[PDB]
RNA sequence: GAGAAAAAG
DNA sequence: CACAATTGGGTTTCTTTTTCTCTTGGCGGT
DNA sequence: ACCGCCAAGAGAAAAAGAAACCCAATTGTG
């Protein structure tokens, strides 16, 4: 029931108060009454009875237990764990306990089983060992079994402790990084941070200064407001729970009272012009209330001193000072040398969380009040609350919003405020990360990161970690953990460049926007009138955009602006199917040409004997102009531009302009200003580069399926069989839509004038790629139209010629160079059809061990058919990618080599990338040697069709599941000598 | 003019003298609730019906009326009745199943309450401007309506009157509609006030 | 039965009715005529104007219309009104979106007498495209006048009185270039309608 | 919650 | 009770992140 | 300088678009 569940919150919440002779309260006038004696003994009288027992009161137990009794239900074992603990932190009766230990004995209850089952405070669970020694010592486990090891083949050669290895050390000493450490902790306990922003403070006036005054003073008037407000309401909760129950005292008194008049000023300033719906402030509210409680519990728990001191140990582990005794991987020295405890609280039910929301919203409305109107003159002398809330419409929905007052609005708009505040998950670390020790550890220091992300509820995703066996996600959370230890900067002369241009109006082809003062912001006839609605709706909406687009813009670049002149450490987190996403969102390098121009390597390599030609390989592998040549052409091509590339060097924005028409401008700036810092140089192998080098995919999925099964043709066309020159299948593709286009064109459609030659490899690279998937013409028909959206050519659109020639007439064709694949995505279409009508949702394991499940259900709740048959190879293969990318991952780290990886585009130093190289072939080698059609198929028989539901279901699927295609007569060994796969 | 400004409907002032018999009703898409006051202070009833099975995606006359009839079976018989026109126009192109759904209870329900119009030849239900019986009292700002909760606490527990053989029951029901948002009864006993005090008593 | 009525009333009260009106209005105007079920049919007339399309939808102007139309409505067994499947989802069409809905609710209540006093609702809705099929008209996408089938019938299905029948072959005769008589082709639906009666 | 968009696989 | 073969209506390979507003705009003569 | 106010019609503008496609429902059947 629902108020059980309540009743459960109150008295678990209130163990992490201290109001404990306040909880007893409640559950004795529970007791007291026998229709509030139901819906009582449901698992709150063992946290009632370690409530008692963690507090300096063991006296308290026995009514706790003759409460039990009268309730008639059986002691837990919990409960027999709290009286083991009120025996502890007390002087010792020496008598008794042992007749406490037979009657816990009776009743089919173990004293050897309490220390692994009940899941205790971990102190608590040492001071009952300590009782249990006062009267025995005959009994104590040991837990220190030896760390477990994964026994998969493709993993055995990391794990494997003999052979020669080499670990990457960090630049910083240890007590630098120590200081780093307490700079973060220091800003994570005020979760917001104050970032400086990148708008240029103009014009400071005599209006400006009176705005500032009024504001900063009755700024300090509601802080008083609002202190009070909270004061009488906890007060009014503190007197409704003596003669009531789920008074939300304890709730509310959970954190202390400067940080909720902190968090309700924040949340009073985030209020845009039109106010949000109640119920969002409310989970707004509640939310932040709940990372505040997690972030604020370790200060008086005492765990962020342990945390230190254990940090303290393992940071010698990454520093150039200090040296390990012997070295070890990252995890593992974190899984020995002591380990830190994790409660792991569960979140309280949904009511209380929107009920907690409802009076703090309630709070800030009837406490927080403006005088007057915004004009000098007091005559009305009368205060007016400043949010109202106010019935409206909002979309399709009658929701209740809470509205500022526009006088209010009028001043926050005068004002500048130049201050901008972001959470404490949002900005990155400041410290190195924490390890990633299991799925319920984080990166996080103080707050919880989930190991994959889900949209809302999705528990299976986890649950499929729980049950997972312990050794087999070790290896993702080590690779997850070397993605962590990354060290980053920013820029100085980029950021000084970009911050340039954003001052003034600034370029907008670039990914920097304009202020919205460039943009655009008696009738004779009816006709007339709809020209002025339509153009007034045009400028509207551009206005909206360029306005949208330099809110994100003035975000970024403010927190780029605030780190500058330090170093940084972006944690990654995975999705469902394994492949890793940044967790801060704003600053990474998944965004855009900018952001990733921004960061380069805290950390320099030496260039070594190689270097240079490296790096300018780089440059042209984003210029852009030379994609389908061989390396030696882009080396002599980057030869014949340096001309222009010390002149982009020299003179970004001033002087000749080279860096611009490239498709990726700023990324190509960064790597020309390094290219031409490394030529002026002595000797260009001792220069210190801290650029990130690129190696990307060339058609990544098609050779994940020519793998699956070994093909001569379409293998070889995805430059899996080794070739001195690219062979590309999109280009192909294109070559034959465009000779069928002139054919077209000579017979005289007018689509083929219209078209004219535009079409390349970035107008079909969605539509061609996704062939190998189940597409439907409207997929390839919103992907076709969008690239030609873009380009700037041709005014009207009617695509249908280029997908009816690319999903049916050069599908002939495909056909005929991809024999094969397409047997294998009908294979998989079919097995999955045969899943959805069974009424499952599939399950496959990738070959490292992370299991991967898909959350397409229809609105306990029955698979989609649609979303299911479909968008199952595009959530398998990809996962075979991310099992590829951690194998490359891994074997990079084991040789020295620093490794940071966008999926299916990795990114290391100049010296080190032939290394990281061989690496990448040897992980292809290795992870197809492992047949992972067999596998999959025997997994798929086991999971799909060990169950009887009736003699078709099970028949059909058997026969159509046991086949499997057959791979064809080509080495997958020839890939280690593959020059032109990742490149 | 003025008058002309608050009233949709055109009545003459004499009828308005004395009225005698005042229901004021308010539409919501989700909820109906409506309230019985007189001309003179007297609070005679206050309900709200709620579980429509409506707004369910599909539209059917048939379900329309069928609701409408199970409302007004429960509706006394008054001289004059007053509806809440919405704010709403039809320019407006969000939000126009919610704008749909009021101008077909509207219809159906001013289409209702009139046995006799045949009869005496004369129009007996009048609706309002939401902004005007807003604008007799003070609750816009920025040309829209608050929510008049803490006005109808004020009023409730003179402005009005309540009877004292049924204010157990409102203040009872009044402490859980101030507890959830339903500020659909909350407008119907200020814009019978409004109506009683701006073309009534003048 | 069901795909071609949305709601749904007792079989023997479909086909035994005593006499019916055709409730079918257009934009314009609305037309009805009075069909006894037996082949044989009485009155058919329309009204003349319309006033409440002038201004704004208002109320007052949609009662004194609905007055007027139930005015003049002869007393009928059971009433027949059209069902137009105007698609929600469609952005524009909105004035005749809520024109069509507003009239047929009017017409829903005003003519739809004894609802509280006798539980059977009492006026149904009829689904004009599949009976688009029955006429055989056209495709099915739009519908064509109705003029020839009914100058085919006069002028046998019809069957006016012998006193009513010249004075209606007048009033069709005079009456050809008003251009919104189309609802003459559900004058016939309800012979459409009896296919179901029987 | 829906919309106007934007950038990565 | 137990089916049941044919006939329309929501959806269109997949996965991340981000910003903003929920028609207001225009007219008015004090 | 500031609320006041206000009426937002009925115009053809038909704008994208259709083209498969599959998965569940329904009057007929034993
Ligand atoms: N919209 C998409 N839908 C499905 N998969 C996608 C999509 N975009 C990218 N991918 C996945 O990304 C991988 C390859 O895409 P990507 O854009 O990186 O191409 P690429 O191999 O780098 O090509 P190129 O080097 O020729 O530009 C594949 O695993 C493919 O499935
Ligand atoms: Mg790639």
């Amino acid at each position: 029931s629902g108020q059980q569940q309540r009743l459960l919150a109150f008295f678990k919440c209130c163990l992490l108060t201290d109001q404990l002779p306040l909880a007893h309260h409640l559950l004795v006038v529970h007791h007291g009454q026998r229709q509030k004696r139901k819906l009582l003994t449901l698992d709150m009288y063992n946290a009632v009875m370690l409530g008692w027992a963690r507090q300096g009161a063991f006296k308290e137990l026995v009514y706790v237990l003759f409460m039990v009794k009268d309730a008639g239900l059986t002691p837990d074992l919990l409960s027999y764990a709290a009286a083991l603990q009120c025996m502890g932190r007390q002087d010792q009766d020496a008598g008794t306990i042992e007749r406490c230990l037979e009657q816990m004995s009776q009743e089919g209850l173990k004293l050897q089983a309490l220390f692994t089952a009940v899941l205790l405070s971990e102190e608590d669970r040492a001071t009952v060992l300590k009782a249990v020694h006062k009267v025995k010592p005959t009994f104590s486990l040991p837990p220190q079994l030896p760390p477990p090891v994964n026994t998969s083949k493709l993993l055995r050669d990391v794990y494997a402790k003999d052979g020669r290895v080499s670990y990457p050390k960090l630049h910083l000493p240890l007590k630098t990084l120590q200081c780093l450490f307490e700079k973060q902790l220091h800003m994570e306990l005020a979760s917001r941070v104050c970032v400086v922003s990148v708008e240029k403070p103009t014009l400071p006036s005599k209006e400006v200064k009176h705005a500032r005054k009024t504001l900063k003073t009755l700024r300090d008037q509601w802080e008083k407001a609002l202190c009070r407000a909270l004061r009488e309401t906890k007060n009014r909760l503190e007197r409704e729970v003596y003669e009531g129950r789920f008074s939300l005292y304890p709730f509310l008194c959970l954190l202390d009272e400067r940080e909720v008049v902190r968090m309700l000023l924040q949340v009073l300033q985030a209020l845009p012009a039109q106010g949000e719906s109640f119920t969002t402030l409310a989970r707004e509210l509640s939310a932040r209330t709940f990372s505040r409680h997690v972030v604020q519990r370790q200060r008086v728990s005492g765990q962020v001193q342990a945390l230190q001191n254990h940090y303290r140990k393992y940071l010698c582990l990454l520093a150039s000072d200090a040296e390990v005794p012997e070295p070890c991987l990252p995890r593992q020295y974190w899984e020995e040398l002591g380990a830190p405890e994790a409660l792991r609280e569960q979140p309280w039910p949904l009511p209380v969380q929107m009920e907690l929301g409802k009076l703090l919203a309630e709070m800030l409305v009837q406490a927080t009040q403006m005088p007057c109107s915004l004009d000098k003159p007091h005559r009305s002398s009368r205060l007016v609350p400043v949010l109202y809330h106010v019935y409206s419409f909002r979309n399709v929905q009658q929701i209740g919003i809470l509205k500022p007052h526009p006088a209010y609005v009028q001043l926050l708009e005068k004002a500048a405020e130049p201050t901008l505040t972001f959470e404490a998950v949002d900005v990155p670390m400041l410290c190195p990360p924490l390890p990633w020790t299991s799925p319920h550890s984080g990166a996080f220091l103080l707050s919880p990161t989930k190991l994959m992300r889900t949209v809302e509820g999705a528990t299976q995703h986890q649950e499929l970690l729980e049950t997972c066996p312990p050794t087999a996600l070790h290896g993702a959370l080590d690779a997850l953990t070397q993605l962590g230890n990354c060290a980053w900067r920013v820029n100085g002369r980029v950021l000084d460049l970009v911050l340039q241009l954003f001052q003034a109006k600034g370029c907008p082809q670039l990914g920097v926007p304009a202020p919205p003062s460039e943009a655009p912001q008696h009738s004779a006839a009816p006709a007339r009138k709809a020209e002025l609605r339509r153009e007034l709706a045009h400028c509207q909406k551009v206005a909206r955009e360029m306005h949208s687009l330099r809110a994100e813009a003035l975000y970024r670049l403010s927190l780029a602006q605030h780190l500058r002149d330090r170093v940084f450490w972006l944690p990654h987190n995975m999705d469902f199917r394994g492949r890793t996403y940044p967790c801060p969102p704003h600053f990474n390098h998944l965004g855009s040409d900018v952001a990733r121009a921004l960061l380069e390597f805290a950390q320099g390599r030496p260039l070594g004997p190689h270097g240079l030609d490296w790096l300018k390989i780089h440059l042209v592998n984003l210029t852009g102009l030379k994609k389908r040549e061989p390396l030696r052409k882009r080396l002599a091509f980057a030869e014949e531009v340096m001309d222009d590339i010390l002149d982009s060097a020299d003179q970004p924005l001033t002087g000749r302009k080279w860096w611009m028409g490239a498709e990726e401008p700023w990324q190509t700036l960064a790597c020309c200003m390094e290219v031409a810092n490394a030529v002026r140089a002595s000797d260009p192998a001792a220069y210190v580069s801290h650029l990130p080098v690129h190696q990307d995919g060339s058609c990544n999925g098609l050779q994940h399926y020519a793998a699956l099964g070994r093909d001569s043709v379409g293998a070889a066309s995805v430059n899996l069989e080794p070739s001195d020159v690219p062979q590309d299948v999109y280009s192909g593709v294109a070559a034959q839509v465009e000779v069928f286009r002139r054919q077209d064109a000579q017979r005289g459609m007018r689509v083929a004038q219209v078209l004219e030659g535009f079409i390349t490899r970035k107008v079909v690279k969605q539509t061609v790629m996704t062939v190998v998937y189940g597409v439907t013409r409207y997929g390839g028909r919103l992907q076709i139209e969008k690239r030609l959206r873009e380009l700037s050519d041709f005014p009207q659109e009617f695509v249908w010629e280029a997908s009816h020639y690319l999903v049916r007439q050069v599908f002939k064709s495909l056909q005929e160079m991809f024999s094969g694949t397409r047997a294998i995505q009908h294979w998989l279409t079919e097995s999955a059809r045969l899943i959805s009508h069974m009424g499952s949702v599939v399950e496959w394991v990738t070959p490292l061990g992370v299991p991967v499940i898909q959350p397409y259900r229809l609105d306990s709740r029955k698979p989609n058919t649609r979303k299911q048959k479909n968008g199952f190879p595009p959530n398998f293969i990809h996962s075979l990618d991310s099992s590829h990318m951690m194998l490359t991952a891994l074997h990079c780290y084991r040789k020295g080599l620093t490794f940071v990886s966008v999926h299916d585009c990795y990114w290391t130093h100049a010296a080190d990338v032939s290394v990281m190289n061989q690496v990448c072939r040897e992980q292809f080698v290795r992870l197809h040697s492992e047949p992972i059609l067999q596998d999959l198929s025997r997994f798929l028989v086991k999971r799909f069709c060990s169950e009887p539901q009736k003699i078709l279901e099970a028949s059909q699927l058997k026969e159509t599941l046991q086949a499997v295609p057959k791979p064809g007569a080509f080495d997958l060994e020839q890939v280690k000598r593959s020059t032109y796969f990742f490149s | 003019r003025f008058l002309r400004k608050l009233l949709k409907p055109d009545i003459e002032r004499e009828r308005l003298k004395a009225v005698n018999s005042i229901i004021s009703i308010v539409f919501g898409t989700r909820r109906i609730a409506w309230a019985h006051l007189d001309r003179k202070l007297t609070v005679l009833d206050w309900q709200q019906s709620d579980r429509w099975s409506l707004m369910r995606g599909i539209y059917s006359s048939s379900v329309y009326l069928e609701e409408i009839s199970s409302i007004i079976s429960k509706m006394p018989k008054a001289d004059f009745y007053v509806l809440e026109k919405t704010g709403l126009s039809i320019q407006n192109s969000s939000l126009f199943p919610i704008l749909l759904h009021f101008h077909i209870m509207e219809a159906m329900l001013y289409a209702l309450l009139n046995k006799t119009f045949a009869q005496d030849g004369q129009h007996q239900v009048l609706s309002m401007n939401r902004n005007a019986v807003g604008k007799h009292f003070e609750l816009m700002i920025g040309d829209s309506r608050t929510s008049g909760k803490e006005l109808v606490k004020q009023f409730l527990f003179p402005r009005v009157f309540f009877p004292s053989d049924k204010i157990v029951h409102y203040r009872q029901m009044f402490l859980s509609t101030e507890l959830q948002r339903v500020e659909e009864l909350y407008d119907s006993l200020l814009q019978a006030i409004a109506f009683y005090e701006l073309a009534v008593f003048d």
